């Protein structure tokens, strides 16, 4: 027979507990400016190496494990689709420096 | 009724207009010299000229030194911040000890932000474009104004807005019968809903048929909100924007406390000074009360040396009862009040005295009145004798059990027999300690 | 013979304090025996708790081991009953790696104060009959439609606001299924379905998915009351989904401003009549190992108007305060002891010991001879009460292995030979001290 | 065949039907009094009536305390929980010590759930894509009927699905030729694999084939499962599974132990009592064994007071070999067994005695039989002499190297010269102590 | 009225060191009085800081309490100015839970070194005379003018996007970055039309720009090495500048940053501005901290270190040993010691005079004499603290000057350490844990 | 590297991008290439469009949009773009360099991987980075692959010096560990 009750907190309690602040402090570089302007000016460090994750290789993966990983990765990709570009933009590493263009004149 | 606490009977320092102390007023009795000094301290706080000046309340236990600090809070009112803390609270698992002190230093500094705005609102009725054909050239049809008519409760008025509003206007998806919100400086439209005139036995909408507003179509709103500097630090330290993935990532990982840097403090001081200069903000420096200050470590005191010398700092009130005691964090260094002499040179010391039997009796009567208890004269005298023998606080604690005992016996007042019975059902620390020799 | 989670513990025989209406203790009732002065004082404290007017009161129970301090506290908890908080902890539970001692004590304080909050539910509920929604026709006309609900004595047809249809399709709305909505929010929910093909079946393999049929008109206004502690409100407000920490206990050090604003909100609800406060009890057994910092925190924590009644228990006499090199009575500083009222438990007599053993035998369903009671009473007087209580079950098991019906003196002697107490074991250790380690 | 551990020879307590201990039985020799007491405790555990009753095994090192505890475990059987524990395990980096103790307490309490699993499983013959019939009006674009036909090694059958379950089946790209798993009451669906008859359908594969099932298609039987906190408290602490974002990225966060709240444990107890009353679950209390209990802190003992006083607690067995030693965390206070007197009053004490030379010889013979070693009588006597001179455990340890030397020398049995050479090669604690004293 | 966030603190009266051009100290100047030798030494150290050639020099200020060690430190801070870094901490602040003591000291060291980055930019700055956008891919046209010249620009698409998001309209004065097309609005030169209702903010006006519409200019940005470390420590690590979650930045990042800053220095991009680290009450540091400082001071990027302590022969924390000033002699050999002497009668009087001026308090000469004798008898800080109390007491009686009776009144009300200790010894049974 | 002449995906169900076709132009020629969908997403990263100049590194998949070609500089009087010349080398280039690294860099790069393209690695990188207690298994594998590089002639080992000043601040646990560390065959001077 069907099972009933025994949800402890009830979401209506959480609705009842309702719980009902900003400034220009982000100007960390002086002379105004958005902080991304100064971040771009002094962000140059790259990893010496960088490497991909290790891969767990087996001759014959079980079905349940692969099914779980497929479900998990599909769900994560689909639900991060609204956030995806900004997400991978924030996370990606810096692997190339290139010379600065002013060095052409300076040299 | 509201619940009765230990210091609920205290309502102020009970001082004259001249600053002299009445023998009994505002729930306090005695400690006239200490209360006069606290009068000077509330004047110092109200002057708002000083930063970081510190006070120590020193004396034996039970001399009301905690009550005097709370009396200082009552005299200042709810405008001035008053931050209470215990010395044992600095020992956090998330942040260092000196950060806890600096958080509470900033919590004691207040700020009233008095931003103003002027707006227009009501039920839209027109959505009427004007027209002048051509923009002085090759042309289709040119509008040159947009007529927007609002009516809320008091009347109706037409506004000929800038044509540029039209993009924002269908961005908000407004139609006739809706009710909107437009700000004067920006001209930014916001849809609130649609009126209750299209409601009242219709229902079934998540937008809510928001009711037709009251008042004039054109309004000037003056919002005042009180906020501390610590609130500004906490708010500006975090990436609260929900449009970034790391913000909602913050939901799952724990949002622990963090050790806020001095750069953020400086920038917030800068923008607060700019607000003060431009007239949008008013500063309200307050009080930090550190009871049980002896629990602090030598590191905490040595940091307070610098913290009290700041020009930003609030007025600080310390309280201790220890004698010549070992400083925590040191191996064998004794000092008065469990506090180093170097910090003790930085404070003004307010002494509190032991009470006479008459003062104990008077305080007991005040507490009986506060707790809604009727006590006979002989019962009060016997309770004062008990307080003389053992302690004021112990004798004060016996009132409510004795009143309950009298109510159980059907009586409406405490007689001597009830306090006599309660004094044998319950024991004091000294009597119990003497009994500990008997029961080992 | 079904065995549930709750089994015969040490304090299972205690059902209350055993007092008359005048708070006068009986010699033996509700499982408690003796300790007349302490039980009377506990009754007074219990009435003070039930009154709830006075905040931050503190009580200490003191005495030698085995004198019924924890029994008195359990009797207070049982007499107080549910619908009033009684938070029981040991003093060592505050030493968490996730939060400071002061934070743990703050949580324990606020967990001991209950809040009942009432809400008026303006819901519509019923069983659907028919749905008709239009196809795409540009604008908001693409999703207009109608929706018919029916109950036992009524049915009606409702227009739609064009935004809830996707929720119905997501939930797979079915003809004859039961739903309910909240007015001015929608917030559509799914209760059950009828399966009208079957009638008058339940709990077997026919019509098993049936839940309920509607029984009244759809405008089911009802009042619902939510009982919740203050600490739960702090935890819920501390995070976006902080209620999970209420299960896992993964709370950080909650911000002070959150607690202050919650206190303000609760006061607002209380003056509004929307909420009411139930101040309860915090019981800390073995407080003699709380740190000096913990006691100093308690000194100010007991001065709040939103503080519960603090019961405490301690065995020791004059012993060292932890975190210090100072001796003090009960291992507690004297600056806190003056805020306390101390009730003292006395050692039991022969009659009280025998009565306690009789009550434990009744609780454990054990029949003994009177000679066995006398023998066990002398054993309990000479060694300890708890040892004598322990021997009851062992003697009963030895009797049952003997295919006996009542435990004689021989069973008690046998069990006394098998299982030692502290004194005899210590004697035998000292006799073989060359073999035991690290003395 | 298992590897040979230290206590692998212990099979039980070796008690007769009357409960008296035989001189040598079930791998144990001697300790008749302690074995009889352990048998009484075994009868106590099997009764399932008590809670929190505690036992201490005390004596010199090497007298069989751990052996008697594991003998209790063997006598109870595997269907009772027996949670072994060391006192050093409480010092975790993730949770406080009292949480570790309470977690092990809950781990020693077992719950036995009975349930019937019903399932349709066989070769998919058809999916019967019948049409929508009359549209529902509200959405129209949906599915109603969708019979599925199943085939097995000795049966054929058809059944009607809910269309949502058909949508889930189609989501797995199921078609005819697939062997399918269909739970008879829930929504679970899985392709076990393509049928083995399709050997020439494709020239390669990434998934292996499966044969047909046998028996009726509607497979059905009763099952039993045993649980503890393993999936009740810790399961509700962090919600495994889920479909929102936060659960999914909780699935790749680090697993961390958290201090579970008492409230969750109370609700767990409530629901378990409800299901015990409904009859689909049986409560099986078990045993917690804390060896090296002297390593616990004073805070741990003071918590164990309250923990043992609980009504839900299990039977607890302690073990210690220390003399009158300083309690850890107190820095000045000594007590018997390294345990406070307050906890020692709460436990029945069982004393283990030193062994005679004959008992040492008998144990050495049993160990030799267990390890698969033949040994001569003269060598056995010499090894017993070594055991009396140095220690039983050392003499027992010398057996296997002597057998290895005998095998190297081409002998099928140990003689005196082999054990003598091993004694000359490997030194005992006292001999090395004498060497270090000399230099 | 208008109470700014900075109020009168302990050292607000100090605004310099009061030194001659030849570093010879004046008896009273810039709020400082007395301590001639220590002020002269601080001036020499300030010149060392200003020249910036020598790295990692360390100085200790030593003396009894109340002798103006911290005052000399703030005097150096004020005389040095805001352009050069001056990082001030207490010794207790390094004991963090987020990071190790060595990491905290490394961050404090690198906060005190400035990098004066310099680069060229091109802007377009002018009053908007006309803008047109033919939105249906979008096209448009813009017109800008100065007082000297005017020019019409045919706009690209992304410039039109930026203009629309900023809602640029005619009459505005804007600056357009030629490198990336960022727009910043400076104000308006022409009013908006008064025909339009509800968009009627008065605002304020700005003059038209002068000269060429397009200009090339040099810009200078100043950042500390710690900022560069935290920005490069991780992705989105800039948030830790404010939150402080800079836990144990890897050393390889710092080596890369030092090399890049050096090559920027040779390539003409940047200048190193070495500042000062001040650690007040340095006796709170552990032996490990001093050992780390021994090697941290040997780097070329090290700043000038200044320390203040009062201890005599005193235990080193983390050890059972004793040494001068509570500091091991490994570090004391690496530094120069500056000694502050106690003040005389006249110097105390001048300090009280300067403090009354800062607090806007008028007192009689008898009051000054009495307060000077009180300060000599008890302490300087106590006498300073009595000034405000005496002024308040005078104010509540509607007086105009602080008199001797007000001073004696507050002397009775508020107690010093000696009297409080004496009275505590009288109630020694009543006080706890002697 | 080159000016993006055209950019067209190719997708199909096994629904998903099989690959993207891209054309590139330089002064010395032009070429058509098909690339992994990871690089295609790393192209949508930089908002790359036709006419833009790019730099792709196929080893890591790193992409840099240098800017727009100088051919389109005269098309507007004012535009927010930053213009760069056309590349002058070949469209596809194969270059050899020598990289200076330590064994610790190799250990850290594999312990906390950073160069992946799977979603799970991207979620893991959102965690706050902290140093971890790297195992001996990873160090053994790094030694194995370093030995393979040395045997193949790809790499040269340059063992160096560790300088621990003021070792007296180390405790007995640190000193005792150095017994085993200094006895290793891999350890430096």
């Amino acid at each position: 027979k069907t099972r009933l009750l025994k949800e402890r907190l009830d979401q209506i309690y959480l609705v009842n507990e309702r719980r009902c602040p900003s400034e220009l402090m982000l100007t960390l570089c002086r002379c105004g400016e958005s902080l991304q302007d100064v971040i771009d000016r002094v962000a140059f460090v790259i990893p010496p190496v960088v490497a991909a994750p290790p891969s767990l290789r087996v001759p014959r993966p079980p079905p349940l494990y692969s099914h779980r990983m497929r479900i998990l990765r599909q769900g994560l990709r689909e639900h991060a689709a609204p956030y995806f570009q900004q997400l991978r933009q924030t996370t990606a590493p810096r692997l190339l420096q290139f010379p600065e263009l002013r060095l052409v004149q300076f040299d | 009724t509201q619940r009765i606490a230990s210091h609920s009977h205290v309502k102020g320092l009970g001082l004259d207009e001249s600053g002299l102390a009445k023998q009994a007023a505002s729930g306090l009795v005695g400690q006239e010299n200490a209360r006069e000094a606290c009068g000077v301290i509330v004047e110092l706080i109200k002057s708002k000229k000083m930063a970081g000046r510190a006070v120590l309340l020193a004396g034996p236990p039970g001399t009301g030194k905690t009550a005097l600090a709370l009396a200082i809070a009552q005299e200042l009112g709810s405008k001035v911040p008053f931050c209470p803390m215990v010395g044992s609270e600095v020992y956090s698992t998330e942040i260092k000890k000196t950060e806890v002190l600096m958080e509470n230093f900033r919590r004691a500094i207040g700020l009233r932000i008095k931003e103003t705005k002027e707006v227009y609102e009501g039920e839209v009725t027109e959505l009427t474009p004007c027209e002048t054909e051509n923009p002085m050239g090759g042309y289709g049809k040119t509008i040159s104004h947009v007529i927007i008519g609002l009516k809320t409760a008091k009347g109706t008025k037409q506004l000929k807005l800038d044509p540029s509003i039209f993009e924002s206007l269908q961005k908000e998806r407004v139609e006739a019968g809706d009710v909107i919100y437009i700000e004067a400086n920006s001209g930014a439209v916001k849809r609130q809903g649609r009126c209750d005139t299209y409601a009242t036995e219709f229902d079934l909408e998540a937008e809510e048929y928001v009711p037709l507003p009251k008042g004039d179509v054109h309004k000037k709103k003056e919002i005042i909100q009180d906020v501390t500097l610590h609130d500004l630090d906490v708010a500006n330290a975090r990436p609260q924007g929900g449009q970034d993935i790391l913000s909602m990532m913050g939901q799952l990982m724990k949002p622990k406390k963090t050790e806020i840097t001095d750069k953020l403090r400086g920038e917030i001081n800068k923008v607060v000074n700019k607000y003060i200069d431009q007239g949008i903000a008013e500063l309200v420096p307050g009080v930090l009360f550190v009871d049980e200050v002896h629990m602090l470590d030598i590191e905490c005191f040595t940091y307070l040396h610098r913290a009290l010398e700041s020009s930003i700092a609030p007025i600080v009130i310390f309280a201790s009862n220890r004698g010549n005691c070992v400083i925590r964090g040191t191996e064998d260094i004794t000092s008065p009040h469990g506090i180093p002499l170097d910090l003790l040179d930085r404070v003004m010391i307010i002494r509190t005295m032991l009470y006479t039997p008459q003062e104990m009796k008077q305080i007991i009567k005040i507490r009986a009145q506060t707790e809604g208890i009727n006590i006979s004269e002989e019962a009060l005298n016997h309770l004062g004798e008990i307080g003389t023998k053992t302690t004021l606080r112990y004798s004060v604690q016996l009132l409510t059990p004795a009143n309950l005992l009298a109510k159980i016996n059907g009586k409406d007042s405490i007689e001597k027999e009830h306090v006599e019975e309660i004094s044998e059902l319950f024991y004091d620390a000294k009597s119990s300690a003497k009994i500990l020799a008997d029961q080992q | 013979d079904v065995t549930r989670i709750e089994r015969i513990g040490a304090h299972s025989h205690i059902r209350g304090l055993g007092l008359d209406d005048a708070l006068e203790p009986r010699q033996a009732s509700q499982g408690m025996v003796g300790q007349l002065a302490a039980r009377r004082a506990a009754g007074v404290v219990l009435e003070m708790i039930r009154e709830g007017k006075i905040a931050g009161r503190a009580v200490l129970i003191a005495g030698q081991p085995g004198t019924g301090k924890t029994a008195i506290a359990m009797g207070m908890a049982q007499a107080l009953g549910p619908d009033t908080p009684f938070t029981a902890i040991a003093g060592s539970e505050i030493f968490s790696l996730e939060m400071s001692k002061t934070e743990a004590l703050t949580q324990a304080f606020r967990r001991s104060i209950g809040v009942r909050i009432k809400e008026e539910t303006e819901i519509i509920e019923g069983e659907v009959v028919e749905i008709q929604i239009d196809r795409p026709a540009t604008g908001t006309g693409s999703k207009v439609g109608k929706l018919t609900l029916k109950t036992t004595e009524m049915e009606t047809i409702y227009d739609l606001g064009t935004k809830m249809i996707e929720s119905l399709t997501k939930d797979k709305v079915q003809a004859g299924d039961v739903i309910t909505i909240d007015k001015a929010t929608g917030k559509i929910s799914k209760l059950g379905r009828s399966f009208t093909r079957a009638r008058d079946y339940d709990a077997m393999g026919s019509q098993t998915k049936f839940v309920q049929c509607p029984d009244g008109e759809l405008q089911k206004r009802k009042e619902v009351v939510h009982t919740v502690s203050l600490h739960e409100i702090d935890v819920i407000n501390s995070r976006t989904q902080g209620f999970l920490a209420l299960f896992s206990g993964d709370t950080g050090e909650i911000k002070s401003e959150v607690r202050e604003q919650i206190n303000a909100k609760v006061a607002e609800w209380r003056e509004e009549g929307k909420a009411e406060i139930i101040p309860g009890v915090l019981f800390i057994d073995e407080v003699h190992m709380l740190d000096i910092e913990s006691f100093s925190f308690l000194n100010r924590a007991l001065e709040s108007d939103m503080a519960p009644v603090l019961i405490m228990a301690t065995n020791r006499g004059i012993t060292r305060i932890r975190g210090t090199s100072y001796q003090s009575p009960h291992g507690i500083p004297i600056d806190l002891l003056d805020r306390l009222l101390i009730v003292s438990t006395t050692p039991y007599s022969e009659k009280d010991t025998k009565q306690i053993l009789r009550i434990r035998c009744e609780e454990e369903d054990v029949e003994m001879s009177e000679d066995a009671y006398t023998v066990l009473t002398r054993i309990g007087l000479e060694t300890s009460l708890r040892y004598a209580i322990q021997l009851i079950t062992a003697a009963s098991l030895v009797c049952r292995k003997r295919k006996g019906t009542e435990v004689q003196v021989d069973d008690i002697k046998r069990v006394y030979s098998l299982f030692l107490d502290e004194s005899r074991s210590t004697q035998y250790m000292k006799e073989y001290q060359d073999a035991f380690l690290f003395n």
